[PDB]
């Protein structure tokens, strides 16, 4: 139940909070305080999601919703059955996804490693916050954040992007599908060049890092190189989710038209093209 | 840029994302745009017949003198701009030389039927208002939000030459600004073969051997359609639909069903009363479209980027002489949904 | 008619380009 | 570069090419043969659209 | 705080290295390596050389020509204004053939050069790949950027060729234009249904969020392992050290499971050439076997109904 | 041509002939499909049905 | 042009000119298709079948 | 840069090259003749149209 | 020119200058293809065939 | 920098260098001669649009 | 100035002058299709045509 090198790092130290009373082990997940209350949060958010379950009568993980309350309901506390229930979820996801990333906080002090990885889901933490508070502070209520569904959530997110008429258009969105674009084809060369290296056909040798990094230089012209693939890599997932957190923080709140409107507003104009 | 706060209309469910965010300073900023003109005072019926005391009234023949005045003098402030009487008046004020006279008989006859018929199922959704000359014309000869025929739907084209865009992939106001078909105006608010109800159907979601959809290319000019329709109305797709299930008219907000009527009234506005008037237009006319056509009436025609036009001013009471007598056989599923019966012409 | 010429041609040209006929000329 | 094949192995090669790509350009010249003969696959000037030759209730894709 | 790997604050140079021996590489590796010091911040430096193989050229001028086509038919389009091809440059586009072609090649202007570029732009597309596979071959490596490229190429020949063949028209296809072939995504996914209902399309969403975040994850890993030494990848492959160790211990103890250094580029690997595989999949189900996503997700209880509307919108239409 | 491959590998050409050729069948057989007179699959008629005579390649015929 | 193998790699042309050929076989025949007059696949009648004169290439003909 | 190759092995790939680019060339003018004599690739003065020659029943895709 | 190649590498020059002519002998058919005057594929008449004179090119013709 | 190749080889690359660009510029000058007499690349004043001189049921695409 | 070549490298200069005029050359051609007067390929005519009097370029010429 735990590795076979596991025992030599497992050292007490290195939380935030929690001393040594939250300090052990439960099989191979390490606990702290911010793994009981990334727990408390996440199984009280999903006691209330099986909630909303039972009161809409909907024991349907593609069907079922906790919707936020509606736009005139502003920021006041809605009943549970009118958008209280996605409130308390909101507030139970916001302090799991937080003690989820401080817990890896912790486990990056304990085993002596950078806090990348807490802070790379951190900004994703970033988002989610920026989406269902910065939203909702924008636009004057919780009903402008998404719901907590698996599939109605996709329902709010097509109709807040048909909200200006055509999404695709829009410059957050455009960038970070690029992004996520790029981000998708940077994991698949770099997964595929690691394994290359390390996977040739059978009765080759292991390649080196000479050898991938002469690999893309033959292909592309350019090798980022080891470090520089997973610098690249970091930026590119945090950068779209940034991109997701403009994207987010702009439609409606800083443009109700159209994004094609938004592109015909000023790049036709250009006056270096418009005459 | 744009900025908050936003006038937000809930249009469905909570957080379905079904809402409409309009800004209100810009609102503001149009606000000249798209208020009437303060109106005449009502006009007595009681008097002799317009018909009787000028030589050449026909359209306005059954209108007392005192209403037929009022109409002149608000048409003059709804349409003539800052030309007046002579717009549509040479010296004599009988003679019809200029075309804008015979164009504006025209005119009065469609704002009647129009106020007669789509009053129930369009022009009355939020407020008794129908339409007047101002409606469409905002003080101006030519309707700032009329549209002529794309100059590429007439060109000749070059079939085995380069850049064919296909009515696509250009900037247009008509498109709300996408590169979806430019033409699709034409398609559906002139012509009636066009299919706007283009999402799947199928058999349980399936292709079956049976089912018949549209092609992609007719989901696009629908789409075009629809991008014009919300460009006009100033709200995104959200304020007719739950874009998720485009096809479900249940759940659809109750603007979409009047919005159908919209769509209908344009292509009876375009094939009964717009495009006829070419014949009354001069061969080289410099208001004529690019392929020589005249202005037709789209959704953006009355809804200058306004929901409703005019701020939704009630206008049937405020304006009975641009109110005519509801047609016999008037029928909204016969302007190329049940039939093309009350598209004359075709 | 030329539908008649091209079959025929095709057919020679199979019969000459086939392996057995075409190595005849393999020259080394 | 070179290939570092012998000459022996060239030839070889090389036999078995002649025999593919000869075998391959047979089979195929009779193929586009029998497909010429059932159609023809080039029109003539009369060309051989069946909506020029065709009455009007044979459909074509045109 | 502490060093935390982002940029490269002393870059060293060695000499240019011009690439370990391939057949061919002294004579097809061209250009002088250049050293970039900006990109030398974040990676390597050195720029160049590249293999000017004849799958790498052919291939590239294929991408040219096919660039060019496109860009004489946005010229063509605006009066052959450069002006107003930058003025128009995202609605511009070379339009796919119009639905009463089927799956005739059309005339240039009615479509047919979009054929042209699309067979083009495929055909420089599979020299590109076989460029990839070439490239990985000729330094003894195995072929897995190649087949991710190929898992991205079939996506791409399933959204502009298969696909639209086996729907029987050209106009399914994706127009060569940047808003033009966004608006065939908004074109696709609402004329059959909604591909928020399609779950390959949910599948595709999930492993592209999840290529970002297993890319996050491990470049955010390797970042924080670099302390020891975690980026030489290859080394802590076959000699594994404290540095794969730290990292598959940060993970087992976060989500009670890791990888291995090999295995989590297996499995970023699989999650990113996932997302253009269950995408054609997808794509290719739409318009083939679904008519409606929507519909299909009603059947399967996958669509949400929500709360009936007061007052609804009646089709006129009965 | 056998002095070829003391200069191009044999094998990397045969694969790539295999390749690009299965590719072409699919490509011809396509365009065969795309064309209602070859379409054997739609199984159109040909014109041939119904002209009178010979249309020919080169026939120079004449309206 | 024998010595041009002593400096320019004869596999990388060879090969390339074969992949150039190719796609340049696909845009000439794509071509074809795309014209009304060339397009065998569609089988239109060749403006000659109904000129009473032969149109020529340089004749300087005149309406 | 120098490819390495001797007199003898660039005058066998030259010989090859010879035969593989005249070869082609003699196959692609034949066939370019044949194509011509088919239909001539350039129209005259009058174009070839079948607007402007055929009647108006014939169908053009121009 | 012939020092050229002892400062300008022959190997990218020629193999730059192919892949351009392609691409340029691509730009410029699509030139021709795209001008109603040139498009052989369209096969469009030349306005010569109507003008009663020659038209030149410097001939400083009036109307 | 310097390429490294001697005034030999250098000679013997302006040689084919020479030879290539030079029968492609001869064999471009004479396709455009051809191409020139088919159709003269350059309008008079007069132009040659069509619609500028045909008898205007000519279609001209442009 | 052929002592240049000591500071500015010569190779880099005459690839990025040809690139740079190939670009040229597309953009200028370019700029004459679009203009009305100068494109060949959509071939317009002169105003000169319709001209009773030389318009100069520098003359003082007065409607
Ligand atoms: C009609 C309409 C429409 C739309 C809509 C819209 C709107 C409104 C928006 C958007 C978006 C976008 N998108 Mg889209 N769309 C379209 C489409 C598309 C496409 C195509 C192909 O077509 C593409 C590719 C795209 C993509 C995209 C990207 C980029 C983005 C997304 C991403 C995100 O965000 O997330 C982000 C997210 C995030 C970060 C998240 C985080 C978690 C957390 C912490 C974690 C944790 C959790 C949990 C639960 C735990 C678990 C446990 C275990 C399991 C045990 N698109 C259409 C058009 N759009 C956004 C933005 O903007 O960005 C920029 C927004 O806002
Ligand atoms: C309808 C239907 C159809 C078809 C069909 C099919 C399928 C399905 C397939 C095929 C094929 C194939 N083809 Mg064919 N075709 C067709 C036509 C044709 C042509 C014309 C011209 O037309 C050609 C030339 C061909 C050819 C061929 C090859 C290339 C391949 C095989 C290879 C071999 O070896 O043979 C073999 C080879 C052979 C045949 C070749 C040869 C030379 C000769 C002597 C000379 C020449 C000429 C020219 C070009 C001029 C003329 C024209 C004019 C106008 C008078 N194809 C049609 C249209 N396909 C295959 C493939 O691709 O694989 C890959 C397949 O699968
Ligand atoms: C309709 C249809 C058609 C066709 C068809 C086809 C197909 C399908 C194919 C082809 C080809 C090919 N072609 Mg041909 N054609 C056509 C025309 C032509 C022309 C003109 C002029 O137009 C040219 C120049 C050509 C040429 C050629 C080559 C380059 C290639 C290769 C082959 C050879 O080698 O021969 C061989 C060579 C040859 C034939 C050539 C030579 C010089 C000569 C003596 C002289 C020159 C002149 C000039 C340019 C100027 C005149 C014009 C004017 C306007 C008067 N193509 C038509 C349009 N295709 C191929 C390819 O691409 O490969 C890849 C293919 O597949
Ligand atoms: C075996 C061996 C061999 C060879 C070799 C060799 C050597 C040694 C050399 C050469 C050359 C060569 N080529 Mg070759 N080849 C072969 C083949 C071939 C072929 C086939 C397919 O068969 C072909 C087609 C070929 C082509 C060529 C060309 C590219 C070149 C020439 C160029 C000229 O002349 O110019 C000349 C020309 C001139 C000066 C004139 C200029 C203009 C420019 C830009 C233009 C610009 C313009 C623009 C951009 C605008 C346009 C307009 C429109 C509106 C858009 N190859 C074989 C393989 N080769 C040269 C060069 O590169 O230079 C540098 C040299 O030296
Ligand atoms: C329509 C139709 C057409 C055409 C056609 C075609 C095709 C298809 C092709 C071609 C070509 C080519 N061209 Mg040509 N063209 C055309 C014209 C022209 C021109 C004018 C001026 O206009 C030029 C300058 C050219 C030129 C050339 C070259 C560069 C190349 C060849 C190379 C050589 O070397 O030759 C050879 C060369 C040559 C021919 C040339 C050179 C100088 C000379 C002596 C002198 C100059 C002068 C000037 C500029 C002045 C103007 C005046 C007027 C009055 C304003 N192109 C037309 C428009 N294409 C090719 C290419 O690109 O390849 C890449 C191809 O493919
Ligand atoms: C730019 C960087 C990014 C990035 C980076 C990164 N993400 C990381 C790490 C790093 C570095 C981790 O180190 C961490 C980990 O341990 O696994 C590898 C982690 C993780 N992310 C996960 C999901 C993920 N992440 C996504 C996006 C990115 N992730 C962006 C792209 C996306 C989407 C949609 O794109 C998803 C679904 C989990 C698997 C895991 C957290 C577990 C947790 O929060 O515990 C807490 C434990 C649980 C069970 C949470 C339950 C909490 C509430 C009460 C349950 C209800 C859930 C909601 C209300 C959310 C909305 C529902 C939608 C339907 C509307
Ligand atoms: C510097 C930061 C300090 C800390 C934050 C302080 C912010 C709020 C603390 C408020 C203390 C309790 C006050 C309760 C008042 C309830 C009655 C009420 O209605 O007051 C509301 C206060 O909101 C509210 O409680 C907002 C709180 C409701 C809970 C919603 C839970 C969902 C989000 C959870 C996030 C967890 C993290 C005001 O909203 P309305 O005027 O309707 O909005 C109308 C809009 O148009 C805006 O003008
Ligand atoms: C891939 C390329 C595709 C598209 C890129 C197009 C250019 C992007 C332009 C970004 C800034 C314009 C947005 C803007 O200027 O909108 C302003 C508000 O923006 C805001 O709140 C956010 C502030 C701007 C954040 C980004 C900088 C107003
Ligand atoms: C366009 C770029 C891709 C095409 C390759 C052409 C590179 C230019 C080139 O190859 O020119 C070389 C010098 O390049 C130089 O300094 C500058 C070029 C350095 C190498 C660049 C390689 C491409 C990198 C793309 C990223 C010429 O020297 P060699 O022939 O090597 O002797
Ligand atoms: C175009 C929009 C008009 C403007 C502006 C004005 N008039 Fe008009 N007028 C117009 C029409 C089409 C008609 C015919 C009405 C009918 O029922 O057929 C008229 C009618 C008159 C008349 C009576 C004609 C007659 O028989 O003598 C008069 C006297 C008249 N109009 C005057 C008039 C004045 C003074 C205006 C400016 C304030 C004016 N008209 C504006 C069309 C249009
Ligand atoms: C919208 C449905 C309209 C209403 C209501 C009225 N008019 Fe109109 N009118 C409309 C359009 C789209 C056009 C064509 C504009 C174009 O682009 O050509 C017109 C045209 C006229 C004209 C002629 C304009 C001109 O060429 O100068 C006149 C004189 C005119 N309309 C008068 C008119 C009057 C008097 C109306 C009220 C009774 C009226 N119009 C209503 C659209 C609409
Ligand atoms: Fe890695």
């Amino acid at each position: 139940a735990m590795l076979d090198f596991e025992r030599k790092y497992r050292v007490r130290g290195g939380t935030l909070l929690g001393g040594d009373l939250f300090d052990f082990w439960v099989g191979p997940f390490y606990v702290g305080f911010f793994g009981v209350t990334a727990i408390f949060c996440a199984v009280f958010g999903f006691l209330m999601i099986g909630l909303k379950a039972a009161i809409s009568e909907t024991w349907s993980i593609f069907q079922l919703v906790l919707a936020p309350p509606n736009l005139e309901n502003g920021f006041a506390l809605a009943p549970l059955d009118e958008g209280g229930l996605w409130q308390i979820v909101t507030a139970c996801a916001i302090g799991a996804f937080v003690s989820w990333a401080l817990r890896e906080v912790e486990i990056s002090r304990k085993l002596g490693i950078g806090y990348h990885i807490p802070f790379a889901f951190g900004v994703a933490i970033s988002f989610f916050v920026l989406a269902q508070l910065g939203r909702p502070l924008l636009l004057g209520g919780w009903g402008h954040a998404f719901p907590y569904g698996i599939i109605a959530h996709l329902d709010w997110v097509n109709n807040v992007g048909y909200q200006n008429l055509h999404y695709h258009y829009h410059w957050a969105h455009m960038l970070g599908c690029s992004l996520f674009f790029a981000t998708s084809f940077a994991l698949a060369l770099h997964g595929g060049l690691i394994l290359s290296v390390t996977n040739p056909k059978k009765g080759e040798v292991v390649k080196t890092a000479e050898h991938e990094n002469t690999f893309f230089r033959d292909f592309v012209g350019y090798s980022i190189g080891s470090l520089g693939i997973h610098r690249l890599g970091l930026a590119l997932a945090l950068s779209t989710s940034i991109s997701c957190i403009f994207g987010i923080l702009t439609t409606g709140p800083f443009w109700s038209r159209g994004w094609p409107e938004w592109w015909y507003t000023w790049w036709p104009q250009i006056p270096i093209w418009n005459w | 840029c744009e900025r908050p706060p936003f006038e937000q209309e809930q249009t469905g469910p909570r957080g379905t994302g079904m809402y409409v965010l309009d800004n209100p300073r810009i609102l503001e900023s149009r606000l000249d745009l798209h208020t009437a003109p303060e109106a005449r005072p009502m006009a007595s019926e009681d008097g002799e017949r317009a018909g009787d005391v000028h030589e050449n009234v026909q359209v306005l023949a059954d209108l007392s003198d005192e209403q037929f005045w009022r109409i002149k003098e608000e048409m003059t402030d709804w349409v003539a701009g800052d030309e007046g009487c002579t717009y549509c008046h040479t010296d004599d004020l009988a003679s019809d030389e200029k075309y804008q006279y015979r164009v504006s008989r025209d005119m009065i006859e469609m704002t009647r039927y129009l106020n007669a018929n789509w009053a129930d199922t369009h022009l009355t959704h939020s407020n008794e208002a129908g339409v007047t000359c101002y409606t469409c014309h905002r003080g101006e000869p030519i309707p700032p939000a009329s549209w002529h025929s794309e100059e590429e739907s007439g060109e000749t084209r070059f079939m085995t030459g380069m850049g064919d865009l296909q009515l696509q992939n250009k900037i247009s106001s008509k498109t709300a600004y996408t590169a979806f078909p430019r033409d699709a105006l034409d398609t559906f608010l002139v012509g009636h073969e066009g299919e706007l109800s283009i999402v799947g159907e199928g058999e349980g979601g399936l292709r079956t051997a049976t089912t018949e959809g549209v092609s992609l290319r007719e989901a696009y000019e629908a789409v075009g359609l629809m991008m014009h329709l919300s460009y006009s109305l100033d709200a995104g797709c959200t304020l007719c639909h739950n874009v998720s299930r485009w096809a479900s008219w249940e759940d659809s907000p109750k603007e979409r069903e009047t919005a159908w009527h919209g769509i209908r009234m344009a292509r009876d506005i375009n094939v009964n009363w717009i495009n006829p008037l070419i014949d009354e237009y001069p061969e080289d006319a410099d208001v004529l479209g690019p392929t020589g056509d005249v202005g037709k009436v789209s959704c953006q025609t009355c809804h200058n980027k306004e929901r409703r036009p005019l701020y939704g001013e009630e206008f049937l009471e405020l304006y009975p002489e641009l109110v005519g007598e509801p047609d016999p056989d008037f029928d909204y599923l016969q302007f190329g949904d049940l039939g093309t019966d009350l598209l004359k012409g075709v | 008619g030329d539908a008649g010429i091209v079959v025929a041609v095709l057919v020679i040209l199979a019969i000459l380009g086939w392996p057995n006929i075409s190595s005849t000329l393999r020259r080394w | 570069i070179r290939t570092g094949l012998t000459d022996e192995e060239c030839q070889e090669i090389h036999e078995m090419n002649m025999l593919g790509m000869h075998a391959y350009w047979s089979i195929g010249l009779i193929a586009n043969a029998l497909a010429y003969a059932w159609r023809p696959f080039h029109q003539g000037r009369a060309g051989n659209r069946l909506e020029d030759h065709a009455p009007d209730y044979v459909r074509s894709a045109l | 705080a502490e060093y935390q790997n982002v940029f490269t604050r002393v870059q060293v140079r060695g000499p240019a290295e011009q690439g370990l021996e391939v057949p061919g590489g002294s004579w097809n590796r061209v250009g002088r390596p250049r050293f970039s010091y900006l990109l030398g911040k974040i990676g390597d430096a050195q720029v160049g050389p590249i293999y000017l193989g004849a799958t790498g050229v052919v291939a590239s001028l294929g991408f040219l020509i096919f660039c060019l086509m496109v860009g004489f038919n946005w010229l063509a389009a605006v009066d052959w204004s450069v002006r107003e091809v930058f003025r128009q440059f995202w609605w511009l586009a070379v339009e796919v053939p119009p639905p009463e072609y089927g799956l005739r090649i059309p005339p240039f202007n009615d479509g047919g050069w979009f054929l042209w570029g699309l067979a083009i732009c495929s055909l420089s597309l599979l020299m590109w790949w076989a460029r990839t596979y070439i490239r990985a071959r000729a330094l003894g490596l195995g072929t897995h950027v190649a087949w991710a490229f190929a898992a991205a190429l079939w996506f791409y020949f399933i959204i502009t060729i298969i696909r639209p063949v086996a729907i029987g028209s050209w106009d399914e296809s994706l127009p060569i234009g940047m808003f033009a072939h966004l608006d065939w995504l908004v074109a696709i996914s609402e004329r059959y249904g909604n591909f928020y209902y399609n779950p390959f399309h949910m599948l595709s969403i999930a492993f592209c969020f999840g290529s970002a975040l297993l890319f996050a994850a491990h470049g955010a890993t390797i970042l924080a392992t670099g302390r020891y030494n975690s980026e030489r990848e290859i080394e802590q492959i076959t000699d594994r050290g404290t540095g794969s160790e730290r990292a598959a211990l940060f993970w087992r103890w976060t989500m009670g499971f890791n990888a291995t250094m090999e295995s989590i580029h297996r499995w970023g690997y699989w999650m990113a050439i996932l997302v253009p595989l269950v995408a054609s999949i997808g794509l290719f189900l739409s318009g083939t076997v679904i008519e409606s996503w929507y519909e299909w997700g009603l059947k399967h209880n996958l669509v949400p109904i929500y709360e009936e509307l007061s007052d609804p919108a009646r089709n006129p239409a009965a | 041509m056998w002095k070829l491959w003391k200069f191009v590998d044999f094998r990397m050409t045969a694969v790539g002939f295999h390749l690009f050729f299965a590719l072409l069948a699919f490509a011809v057989h396509f365009a065969c499909i795309s064309s209602e007179r070859f379409n054997w699959l739609e199984g159109a008629p040909a014109a041939e049905y119904y002209m009178d005579e010979d249309p020919g390649i080169w026939k120079r015929t004449s309206y």
